[PDB]
RNA sequence: AUUGUAUAACUAGUGGGCACAUGAUUGUAAGAAUGAUGUGCAAAAAGGGAUGAACCUUAUGAAACAUUAAAUAUUCUAAAUAGUAGAUAUUAUACCAUAAAUAUGAUGAAUACAUGUAUUAUUGUAUAAAAUGGAAGAAGAUUACUACUUUUAUGAGAUGUUUCUAA
RNA sequence: GAUAACUGGCUUGUAGCAGGCAAGCGAUCAUAGCGACUCUGCUUUUUGAUUCUUCGAUGUCGUCUCUUCUGAUCAUCGUA
């Protein structure tokens, strides 16, 4: 339990920042987040260009959380300046899927999976989307300003078509996740 | 020398703010109770519910109108409460009990009426600070409270709103 | 001990305890959401019970059947409107706001109002004027959500029945607009309107109604118990 | 006692210098003389933890002694902080331990009582059963506890917390500040 | 503010405060030594105390010298005073 | 320490006992059976253990005023939510109204060794299953729970001061 | 009821239901599935041991009809 601690987060130009009392506002060019931090018994300063967080007397459980909520307002940043890109491919064996799209991004329907008839839905999380590619011939990437609600979309896919009642070390028929990178 | 008082719930435990009154019914004062939707419940959301759910077992076998009724509005769950401070059975707790009100949010006999609080109960200075709790009447929701929304609003409207003399010196002398 | 072999109860407790109803014509608890992108129309209708017959109808299924239906007939002359109210919400619920009746009052309505004397109480009585009912009106449109109209029967065309008390009701409007909705109720006053303009062929339908009348009934005829055996005494 | 509620700076115990001898007899006129520091609240008590000592380190029992003379140190204070280290033995449970710690107070009568507040927790015992063997003022490079190593820098500057209430009254009205 | 040596510090009630005192020295994280104006060292905690906005430099002082830094109306005049007060709404 | 001590004559009730503390014999064990020392209930008031024959303070006519013991001070309920710190499990009873072998966490605790591995002390959870709707006395409490000190106050035919009745 | 045959109460030898350690079986592999020699518990559902309440009286075994309750779950529901 140390006496001070204290981290900095560097900001940077294109993406503007400006806070009220307990309360987060990120404009940027690809959009727009809020973030509350009034849950926190913290200090928040903002000095020239860089955000400031000290915590004075504090114990080895609250020593962990300064790093934490560091880092995911450090995420907040960059994902207003740029976009993040999840790349999810479908391996088959003997059946094929196919992809359809409606209401411009907002519903994807899942067909012919290991060949049952009752078709499957999915919807998108807040400020997300997902589009196709014509290019890779297998696979669709979700593209969104905020990283939580896309990290959750492609998670959610991926439990809800896996197959059960079967021995799953041979079946081996899915949606797997390729790669994660940004936008740009 | 009695005195009638509002009092805003808001920001208050529960059981103990409750305690407080209880003493200044019986030397017979009056008093009222706004917001109490607002009061709070310390602990995790998950042990409150597991207490409430076993209050709601308690049922007669026999007859089962004539057994322990489970009120669900929180005026009505706050006045069981403060009755189990006081000996409601005799003459002497029967007069108390005929001297106080409570109501939901703010209604609009009180807009202009001043409110007070308890420096003994506010949850700033009673406790130890950084631990979990939950309002009430975020509480109630999951048990079949029908109305939680529009109070909601119609009370932060109103808390938003809110926030010659030398002459007659020598004349009379 | 246990007991021995399982068996299912007699009866239902949904309906415990067993009571006479207090009134002939019971009231609605529940009315259909209203959507307000379709048309205005109404949700309700009174009539009487006549008889039973039956006919038949056929099914194709390929090749055809023949299948043999009993039907009922329910008797329905025409209902007339005669007042607007408006209900509000509130915190503690729906509130009503106020009550316009019309001018000329049917003398059924009269007798179900005042039962045996009923021309020297209407004789007193006297109506609102023009200022009460312009402040009732614009106090309806600014602060409802819920509008009901008042409908009463004819029986008198019916001479079997041997009545002249005319049943009333309210029933529910669903419209389009809330202030669209009390112009519409305003023009229909004294007018009449039949079944035909509610329901159509195939649209099922909900009925309120009271049952038949059985007396004092021992255990077996209400509940369905097993009796004894014959060798038993008492 | 003015801003506390409990007197922080002269705590019940005390130092009391001892010295007792046996009662002279025929076979043995003018026997050894012995002398010693205890902490208690009196003389009294502090003749009963005395006479025990002497009964382990050598067989002479306490109805056959007689009490010299008994006297009370004080120390006159100046006001600065000092460091401080106290060895200790004591009474558990399971049988007897011995440890080490270090503390940071105004005079040694006050960084005893600074120990039985720690000892209220980590160990859960009786005042009674600590035994304390040394009271000694640390120079600096020997302090082996990074809290008091981090306490000892200079020009220190932290806020605080408020949480305290500045009205001893029942109510008071809504938007009064308690600063 | 903070705490370092030579803040100005009161009682914490808002009656009552009529005393004040310099911190000498640091503890702990709840403990501090004052100096009261009658020249006795006392050990209390944090929780008694409110704040000054006040610092003063005593790195090289004596005892006698942060001392000096620390430093009737009857019922016929409070008659007085009430009507100069009376007249002033009642215009 | 005791103002008396000692000696005769006449006559009633009782001879089914039980409980607490210390220590034993038989029995797998028992609110089981049977012995030893002390004090009680029987035959003993008031105050406290929520309630209870035996637990804890405590000697006796009718009353008034002040001081304490046993036990308590959020509210029912007379009396300061008067201090340092820890506990996340619907935690909290001297007799007293149950919990074990075993497996693993956490401390600005200590000692040995290479920020971490070994032991020791304190402490949390799992192990932990029943018959009408439930018992920290209850409402409820996370500063009304647990551990260790100093002050203030409430509170008994107790103990002091005054009036009156009994050989 | 100073003293048995029936209900109730304290006890758990007997009855029933679970646990800890791991020699071995399982084609090699202790713990997929079982588990010797030993050790620690719970319940009142068999049968005992004792004689606290009832002998100026509390109607015994089994069956028929009917309601409600417990988890140590036979199917039905969700996971591993
Ligand atoms: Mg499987
Ligand atoms: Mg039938
Ligand atoms: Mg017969
Ligand atoms: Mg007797
Ligand atoms: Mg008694
Ligand atoms: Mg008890
Ligand atoms: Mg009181
Ligand atoms: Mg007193
Ligand atoms: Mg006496
Ligand atoms: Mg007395
Ligand atoms: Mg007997
Ligand atoms: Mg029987
Ligand atoms: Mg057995
Ligand atoms: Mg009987
Ligand atoms: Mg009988
Ligand atoms: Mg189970």
């Amino acid at each position: 339990t140390r006496i001070l601690t204290e981290r900095k987060i560097s900001i940077p130009g294109e993406c503007q920042v400006d806070l009220t009392k307990k309360c987060f506002t990120f404009t940027g060019p690809k959009g727009k987040l809020v973030h509350d931090c009034s849950k926190y018994l913290m200090y928040f300063t903002v000095e020239d260009s860089e955000i400031v967080i000290r915590l004075w007397h504090a114990k080895r459980k609250q020593i962990a959380l300064a790093t934490t909520v560091t880092s995911l307002l450090r995420n907040s940043i960059t994902a207003v300046t740029k976009g993040f890109s999840y790349v999810m491919k479908a391996v088959h064996k003997h059946f094929s899927i196919n992809f359809e799209i409606k209401e411009n991004g907002k519903v994807l329907l899942i067909k012919n999976f290991m060949g049952e008839k009752a078709p499957r839905e999915f919807r998108m999380k807040g400020q997300a989307v997902v589009k196709m590619l014509p290019e890779r011939k297998g696979c669709i990437s979700i593209e969104g300003p905020s990283l939580p609600d896309v990290s959750q979309t492609a998670g959610d896919i991926t439990n809800a078509c896996r197959a059960k009642k079967l021995d799953a070390r041979l079946f081996l028929d899915g949606i797997y996740v390729v790669e994660k990178t940004t936008m740009v | 020398m009695h005195k009638h008082i509002v009092v805003d719930a808001s920001n208050h435990v529960a059981g103990k703010l409750a305690s407080k009154i209880a003493k200044f019914l019986l030397e017979g004062h009056k008093v009222t109770v706004l917001c109490t939707e607002r009061s709070i419940l310390t602990g995790p959301l998950d042990r409150s519910i597991l207490k409430f759910k076993s209050f709601m077992n308690k049922r007669c076998r026999v007859n089962p109108r004539k057994g322990p009724f489970h009120h669900v509005l929180p005026s009505m769950r706050f006045k069981r409460i403060i009755r189990g401070m006081i000996p409601y059975k005799f003459h002497k707790g029967k007069e108390a009990l005929k001297n106080l009100e409570c109501h939901e949010g703010i209604p609009s006999e009180f807009i202009n009426s001043e409110r007070v609080m308890f420096p003994e109960c506010l949850l700033k200075y009673c406790n130890k600070p950084g631990k979990k709790y939950c309002l009430l009447g975020e509480l109630l929701v999951k048990f079949g409270w029908k109305h939680s929304k529009i109070v909601k609003e119609l009370t932060d409207s109103i808390l938003e709103k809110e926030k010659e003399l030398e002459k007659r010196l020598l004349s009379l002398k | 001990s246990c007991r021995k072999f399982n068996a299912p109860r007699h009866g239902s407790l949904a309906f415990c305890p067993r009571k006479r109803s207090k009134t002939i014509r019971p009231p609605i608890r529940a009315f259909p959401k209203d959507d307000p992108s379709s048309k205005i129309h109404l949700t309700g209708f009174i009539g009487y019970k006549a008889g039973m017959t039956h006919v038949v109808r056929t099914k194709t299924v390929q090749s055809l059947k023949e299948i043999l239906d009993a039907v009922t007939i329910v008797e329905t002359p025409a209902n007339v409107i005669y007042g607007v109210t408006g209900y509000e919400q509130t915190g503690r619920g729906l509130k009503r706001v106020a009550t316009v009746f019309s001018n000329h009052i049917d003398q059924g309505v009269l007798r179900r109002r005042y039962g045996l004397k009923w021309e020297e109480i209407s004789g007193k009585l006297s109506g609102l004027s023009i200022e009460d009912t312009e402040t009732k009106i614009s106090e309806i449109k600014k602060r409802s959500c819920v509008i009901r109209v008042l409908v009463h029967s004819q029986p008198s065309k019916i001479p079997v029945l041997n009545l002249k008390k005319s049943h009333t009701a309210e029933i529910q409007v669903n419209g389009g607009s809330i202030e669209e909705k009390v112009d519409w109720a305003l023009e229909h006053f004294e007018k009449e309107f039949n079944v035909q303009d509610i329901f159509g062929v195939d649209e099922n339908l909900d009925v309120i109604g009271v049952t038949k009348g059985k007396g004092f009934t021992g255990v077996i005829k209400r509940f369905g118990v097993t009796k004894q055996p014959r060798k038993s005494r008492k | 006692m003015d801003f506390a509620k409990r007197n922080y700076t002269v705590p019940p115990f005390k130092e009391y210098k001892l010295s007792a001898c046996l009662t002279p007899t025929s076979k043995n006129p003018q026997p050894q003389i012995y002398e010693s520091t205890i902490y208690a609240q009196n003389h009294v008590f502090a003749r009963s933890k005395f006479f025990k000592l002497l009964n382990d380190k050598y067989k002479l029992k306490p109805s056959k002694l007689v009490l010299l003379g008994a006297e009370e140190i004080k120390e006159q204070v100046t006001g600065e902080v000092k460091n401080y280290g106290i060895s200790f033995v004591f009474r558990c449970k399971k049988g007897l331990q011995n440890s080490y710690r270090e503390f940071r107070a105004i005079s040694r009568v006050s960084a005893l009582d600074f120990l039985f507040r720690e000892a209220a927790i980590r160990i859960r015992c009786k005042r009674n059963d600590i035994f304390v063997i040394d009271i000694k003022e640390l120079e600096d490079e020997e302090i082996k506890t990074g809290k008091v190593a981090e306490f000892n820098q200079p020009d220190l500057k932290f806020p605080v917390f408020g949480k305290y209430a500045n009205t001893r009254d029942l109510y008071v009205p809504v938007n009064t500040n308690l600063s | 503010k903070f705490i370092e040596l030579g803040r100005l510090v009161a009682p914490i009630i808002k009656k009552e405060r009529n005393i004040k005192a310099i911190i000498i020295g640091i503890i702990d994280s709840t403990f501090v030594v004052l100096k009261k104006s009658n020249g006795e060292n006392e050990v209390c905690p944090v929780s008694s105390l409110i704040l000054l906005d006040e610092v003063y430099d005593i790195k090289n002082l004596s005892s006698e010298e942060i001392v000096k830094l620390i430093e009737a109306s009857n019922d016929f005049e409070r008659f007085k005073n009430k009507l100069r007060e009376e007249v002033k709404k009642n215009i």
